[PDB]
This record gives C-alpha cells, structure tokens and sequence, in this order.
C-alpha cells in the first residue's frame, strides 16, 4: 500500500515518527509505504497545495494529518479534502482532532475525538461517581442546546434514582448586557453543582459574572464539556479552580503511538477489504484531474472500515467520524494554573482515580445490622455505613435515624463503626469494656445504641436526656402483682423450680448483683447466650420467664409470630430509665446535642419514627 | 389480613409468606412509591 503522514509545527524534524511506527504491523501481508513531509507552517492554501503535490510524488491511498495548532478550522478543511479526494484522511491530534460539522456521508474521514451527548454522558457519569443527585444547567444558544437538554433527558430520566435537575438557563451571548441578565438569572440558582455549555469565550464572561454572583465558591462546583477547556494551554484564571471538565488526552498515547495508531487503521482496513475481496485499495491520488475511476468502489470500505482494531484496541469510528469511546480523560483545574488528568473514560465504563467517630452495637429497636447487596456494592436507602474489624456492615434503624437527624440539625460530619470486645460497657475486676472502653480510650467519642443508663457510666462520661421510656421488665406466657413478691427473691420457696433469665454482661446483670445478690447467684444458671436464643428458651418452653430492657421486650411484646408473648402488668418498669448517648467528659459539645433531642420530639418526628420503627402489631388486643 | 396496611405484613415472618407476581403491576407500585420502598422486597 502507498500512504503519507503530516506533521505541522514544534519547529522540528523528529527521529520518532519513524520510531513511531517503528516499522509498525511488518508482519501484515500487505507493508505500508510511508512518505512523510512536514510544515513548519500551515495554509489552507499551503495544506492544500501540499498534500496533492504529494499526490504527484507519492500516489498514496491514506493521508493522517497531525499539527500543533489550537486552529478549529483545520479538521473542517480536511473534511472538504476527504470530499475532494475520496481518499482517506485521519488526525491524531490538535485541530484534526478538534470537533468539526456533521460529515458529508460520501466523505471518509476521521478525526480523534468525539460529540455532544457522549460529553453529557461523561458528565453525568461524573456527577454519579461522586454521588452528586442535584444539579442544575446553565447554557447559552451556542449550537447543541436542548439536544444537550434532551440527551441529558432521556439519560437522567430513564434511570431509577431521583436526582433533581433545578434550572435550565438559555442566555444569548448576542444583545449583550449592560443589564447583567446572565448576572440575574445566575444569581437566583442554589443548585450545588452546575453544568454549563457556551463557547470558551462566553464562559470566561459567565464565569466573571459567576465570581460576582458567588456562585464560583465553594460547595458548588462546575462541569463543562469538551469546548471550554479547549487545547488547555492557555487557562484565563477567570475560570474558578476545582472546575471540572472532560478532555482528549495526549499522554496515554504520545505524538507518535497515536501516528501509529492511524497508520495501522489504514491498513487494518487495507487488510480487512483485501480479505474480503482480495482487491488492492491503491488509487490514483491527483486531485487536480477528475477522482479515479474504480475510487467509488473504496465506499464500500468505509462502510465496512467504520470499526478498526489493532493491539486489542478499538479504534472503531462513529458515522460522524469520531473514534467510539475515544480515550477520555477525566480532566480538573489543578491549584494556580494546573491542568491535570484524574479520570479515564472508554467506550461505555469510565474509571477515575470535628470527626468524632461513634461505634454502635446490632440490637432490636433503633439497631440493625444488615447485610448490603453484593451487586451494589454499597449501602442502599436509609442504611448508614459501620465497620467492624475482625468488613463492611450496613447498619440502619431508629437510633440510626436519631444520629442522622441529630447531626443533620448540629451540622457535622462523623465515622461509624461496630464494637469488638465486649458489647456493651461492663466493669470486670479493676477494667471496663465494650463501646465505653473506645470512649475511654478515644477511640469514640461518642457511643450509640440501645445503652441503657447507670450511675458508674455517668459518672465517667457524660450522657444524653433520655428519647424513649424504657428500662428493666418481665416478658412472659398468658404472675407477679407485687412483681416484687419475692416469688422472684426465692424459687426454693415454691416447691417446683421456677425459672428467670437475663443476658449477661447487661446493665441489668449488673445493676442486680449491686442490689439482689441471690437473684444473680440463682440466674446465672438461667443466663442465656442471645435475645433470640433466650427468646428460644421462653418460646419452646423449658423456661417460664424472661427478663430484659423493657423497650425491646414492649416491640417484641408487639411484634411476635403469634401474640404469644406479653408484657408484666402495664409493663410499668422498675428502675425506670431511658436511651442515652456517651461523650468523653465536662468537656463536649454536650448541651448542643440535649437541644437537638429535645427539637426532635419538639415537632413531633418521635411519634412517626415510634409507629414506623417501635411499634409492633400485636398487644392491640386485649 | 387487617388492613392493606397489615402489621402482619409490617411484621414479616420467613414462616408467614406474603406472594406476588415479579412484573406484574403492583411490582412497579412497590418499586415506583418510596413511601413503602422498604416493604416491597419481603
């Protein structure tokens, strides 16, 4: 085959284009035949006088134009030769590579680079890595506007989540203000990040504009298309920094591998149409005379030559004539006047590159650990992320739910994680254990959970106004009207054994040791491994009576396969206590959170979360 | 059954199923309405 290869400025002649090739894909049945010539300088009267008379020296049937240029016009002009020639023409890089006018369809030609709604897409993938839901956009009547809205349409509205476009602004750039219009519309939107499509130049004007209305600073952050950044070697600083936008790159693939690249599409579809009809693709070049005969054969080619491969690579076109998923890379504004990558982007997959930790424990109201879907990957819904070493664990809830609105309303940010050593806290020998040790060891800050209260823990750390009446309580089969009759204080006193139990290493273990010795002695026999399981020894029988925290022993009151399980009496608890939360000591962020607890209950959301997440079926009869 | 709200739904149990067909309408009612987003998977 006979083809030709341009490069247009950086001063030089260069050994790597040879080496770019490097006598590149020897081993194809067909060898390429390269004639390569360079212009310190460009013309479309100079472009076009020299590839011809290169037509006249050469007679090749493939040209790849490559340029230094930041000149939109060049790729247009190419466009026309393709027209011209009927002879294939192709760009690595600068203006060739920059986007063009919808290809004449009896043209060949292409460009590395891409569209409009591939672009929209980027951004949307973007904005979904960084899990940004909410946006807005700002265009102008630049060419592409309404398809950007309508592409971003079809892509936002087909998918299940609920993100939320706010505005759309169309400004014309034309009429221009001494009314700063685009100042009073800019003004108005409060959407945190803002997509925006205009000429270059525009946006160094929407931009100024954006500094004066403060939408430039910080918390809201900007998108842009491939035309803002444009070539990127000149960067007016009206940009604001952290400005995200997508781009061709140019290192992935160096001046040369990208030559390479082109050379071997050309003969990959020399190849693949000699496969196909064992024909030579060899024309004559001269545009000057009439377009070759048997040259309207070489459309067929095209058809068949949109998708070219090479080094497992696709190389494929689309019919505007731009590579399929072109690398596209994920570009930001560096601090000062930095350009630098940060993501990549192929085809249909892109990939890119006051703390106060609180630990918790899986329990039954406000507390579940849940297992997330694997395929997602990550936490769905009101699920918050914990951690527990020994995994990712999603935990979600009514004490879940409290932390989340607690915080939401004091404006902070927090890590969560679940207990190891101990559950919850309790005083063995001379040492504590469970979430107060972390919080001892400041390891948590704070902890939360279904925590019952004590003096011992108040008096180490300080602790939140109670949310929710609960406290010790009895849960039984269909006994105790004094319920301290000491029918409880001895079992020996009634001739057949009775039965008590309580989880061990419990407030309420502790709590019953301090006070009733033999009540402890007795029920350690009675101690059972988990509610479930002492569930298990209530429920199947082999044990009459089980004692636990009186607001989980009300839901479970509530909330059994059959309403065979209830409360003792009114399920009025002694030792009447509540829920609190662990600090670290006098010294907190303390009252601020009591006053957030109290706004809780204050416009009533305790109610609604009591009926959704507390309140169980059963007990309505009786 | 008490109610279209049933706590014996609310109350799910392994041992006590509650049936319906994938694709059929009352899917997208469960998965289109957030409001009973959680109910919808049991």
């Amino acid at each position: 085959m006979d083809i030709a290869v341009i490069l247009v400025g950086t001063t030089e002649e260069v050994a790597i284009k040879d080496v770019h090739e490097k006598d590149d894909f020897h081993h194809l049945p067909v060898t390429p035949r390269v004639e390569l010539v360079t212009m310190q300088e460009s013309d479309p009267k100079s472009i076009i006088t020299r590839i011809c008379d290169l037509m006249s020296d050469k007679k090749v049937q493939g040209v790849v134009f490559g340029d230094d240029t930041d000149q939109e016009a060049i790729a247009q002009i190419l466009d026309f030769i393709s027209v011209q020639t009927l002879t294939p023409i192709l760009g690595i890089h600068g203006g060739s590579s920059m986007i063009m006018a919808d290809k004449e369809e009896a043209s060949m030609f292409f460009q590395f680079g891409p569209s409009i709604e591939q672009q929209a897409s980027v951004m949307l993938n973007i904005m979904e890595e960084y899990d940004w839901y909410i946006f807005s956009i700002v265009t102008t009547y630049f060419p592409g506007y309404q398809d950007f809205e309508n592409k971003v349409r079809s892509t936002i509205e087909n998918s299940f989540v609920g993100w939320e476009l706010e505005e759309v602004i169309h400004l014309d750039m034309s009429l221009d203000d001494i009314d700063s219009k685009i100042q009073n519309q800019l003004k108005k939107l409060q959407s945190p990040v803002i997509l925006l499509y205009c000429t270059k130049e525009e946006a160094t004007y929407i931009f100024e504009v954006a500094h004066s209305v403060g939408l430039t600073g910080y918390g809201f952050t900007w998108i842009v298309p491939s035309l803002v950044a444009g070539d990127t070697d000149t960067v007016p600083d009206e940009f604001p920094t952290g400005l995200i936008s997508v781009s061709y790159d140019e290192w992935d693939y160096d001046l040369p591998a990208r030559v390479r690249d082109g050379i071997a599409i050309i003969t990959t579809a020399a190849s693949t149409m000699l496969s196909e009809h064992n024909s030579i693709p060899q024309s004559k070049s001269s545009c000057n005379n009439i377009q070759e005969s048997r040259v309207y054969e070489a459309h067929m080619l095209k058809r068949y030559l949109i998708n070219v491969t090479f080094e497992g690579r696709d190389l494929s076109f689309s019919e505007d004539g731009y590579q399929m998923h072109p690398k596209l890379v994920i570009i930001l504004l560096n601090q000062e006047r930095k350009w630098e990558r940060v993501g990549k982007y192929k085809d249909r997959s892109l990939k890119m590159w006051e703390h106060l930790s609180i630990v918790t424990l899986e329990e039954a109201p406000f507390v579940i650990v849940e297992d997330v879907d694997p395929l997602s990957g990550t936490c769905m819904r009101n699920t918050v992320p914990c951690r527990k070493q020994i995994i990712k664990r999603c935990c979600k809830g009514f004490c879940i739910d409290i932390l989340k609105k607690i915080a939401k309303t004091v404006k902070f940010t927090y890590d969560l994680y679940l207990v190891t050593n101990g559950k919850h806290g309790k005083k063995i020998n001379g040492v504590w254990n469970g979430m107060i040790g972390e919080v001892v060891t400041k390891r948590a800050y704070m902890a939360v959970g279904s925590l019952t209260i004590n003096e011992e823990r108040s008096e180490v750390v300080d602790f939140s106004v109670p949310f929710i009446e609960t406290g010790i309580s009895v849960m039984v089969s269909r006994q105790v009207s004094g319920l301290s009759d000491k029918k409880f204080q001895r079992p020996n006193d009634f001739s057949p054994a009775f039965r008590f139990g309580t989880v061990p290493n419990g407030s309420t273990e502790r709590n019953i040791r301090n006070n009733y010795l033999e009540m402890h002695s007795y029920m350690v026999k009675f101690n059972q491994r988990s509610v479930q399981d002492a569930l298990l020894s209530l429920k199947s029988g082999k044990l009459d009576a089980f004692i636990y925290d009186a607001a989980v022993l009300n839901y479970m009151a509530g909330r059994d396969e059959g309403c065979k399980l209830v409360t003792i009496g009114s399920g009025k608890v002694f030792a009447t206590t509540g829920y609190g939360i662990a600090i670290q000591k006098d010294s907190g962020w303390k009252r601020q959170v009591d006053l957030a607890i109290l706004q809780l209950f204050g416009d009533g959301e305790m109610e609604e979360l009591e009926a959704l997440w507390l309140t169980g079926i059963c007990h309505n009869e009786k | 059954i008490t109610g279209i709200n049933d706590p014996r739904l609310r109350n799910p149990s392994d041992k006590f199923i509650y049936a319906t067909v994938k694709q059929s309408s009352v899917d997208i009612y469960f998965r289109r309405q957030v409001e009973l987003s959680t109910m919808y998977r049991h």
